């Protein structure tokens, strides 16, 4: 099939919480969907792997994908650093939309957000490349340790990932 | 400014046209000299970025001296964006950006988002980093001239 599958094995503080499995349009966004999927099943020998979810805003989004800076302040893609918007076609509709967390146009590196709701004024601004394809429920489960700023009341990480079948 | 209006609470006061014209009026007889320094910022008390732009946009004709100052203000707006990184992620409601330098100058700031600045425990003061920027290019072309 030409959209790949990743998922997420999410720990709290070392403890088991869930999978999240998530579909990438790489038939519409096929350079933001590979650089998300490399970087989920390693084979660059970097990746999401370990990371943490450093920003978790209850009812906005989960934010993730610093795997070397951990603070918001970085991330890299697979293209070597910091790649362009491709489209902005597919928008925020609801929860479960997993789309690229920049800090502007065209500075797209490898920090994600999962949505939790509707969020329509990020539409032009994000790049939607995924949805939850499955453990919504663990989503749900993140961000009750999160905050009104993001900063996370327990240690959510990415305890394994990977490309599924 | 932003003062408190009739009713109590923060707002944005513009600047007064009689201010407006003082400066303008510094800056025709004594041009852009040690003096005009003081004269600025005590005028420009409270001022908001755009206020700050208000008061240099109407000083009507001292081109070579305003580019002067225009490119310090740049200098320190670029070096405000090195000294300061900027953590990705969407901005939730409610809350706004961290201010670019480009912000602080207020070319790329609303009022509102610079009022929202300054009116912040603890607050990003734009009006008076922004003056601070200012008051370095006056000092620069007070020494050419």
């Amino acid at each position: 099939m030409v959209n790949p599958t990743v998922f997420f094995d999410i720990a709290v503080d070392g403890e088991p919480l869930g999978r999240v499995s998530f579909e990438l349009f790489a038939d519409k966004v096929p350079k933001t969907a590979e650089n998300f999927r490399a970087l989920s099943t390693g084979e660059k020998g970097f990746g999401y792997k370990g990371s943490c979810f450093h920003r978790i805003i209850p009812g906005f989004m989960c934010q993730g994908g610093d795997f070397t800076r951990h603070n918001g302040t970085g991330g890299k893609s697979i293209y070597g650093e910091k790649f362009e918007d491709e489209n902005f076609i597919l928008k925020h509709t609801g929860p479960g939309i997993l789309s690229m967390a920049n800090a502007g146009p065209n500075t797209n590196g490898s920090q994600f957000f999962i949505c939790t709701a509707k969020t329509e004024w990020l539409d032009g601004k994000h790049v939607v490349f995924g949805k939850v394809k499955e453990g919504m429920n663990i989503v749900e489960a993140m961000e009750r340790f999160g905050s009104r700023n993001g900063k996370t009341s327990k240690k959510i990480t990415i305890a394994d990932c990977g490309q599924l079948e | 400014p932003i003062v408190q209006n009739l009713q109590g609470q923060m707002v944005h006061q513009a600047i007064s046209p009689r201010t407006l014209n003082a400066w303008v009026k510094v800056v025709e007889e004594k041009a852009f000299s040690p003096e005009v320094i003081p004269m600025f910022s005590a005028l420009s008390e409270g001022a908001t970025p755009q206020d700050l732009n208000t008061m240099l946009n109407t000083v009507g004709g001292h081109q070579a001296a305003m580019q002067m100052l225009k490119e310090t203000i740049n200098e320190e707006a670029a070096e405000w964006d090195r000294l300061h990184p900027v953590h990705a992620g969407p901005i939730a409601p409610g809350q706004m950006r961290e201010p670019r330098g480009s912000d602080i100058a207020g070319t790329t700031s609303t009022l509102q988002e610079q009022i929202g600045w300054m009116t912040h425990n603890p607050p990003i003061p734009v009006g008076e980093i922004y003056k601070r920027w200012i008051i370095l290019g006056l000092n620069k072309i007070v020494r050419m001239y």
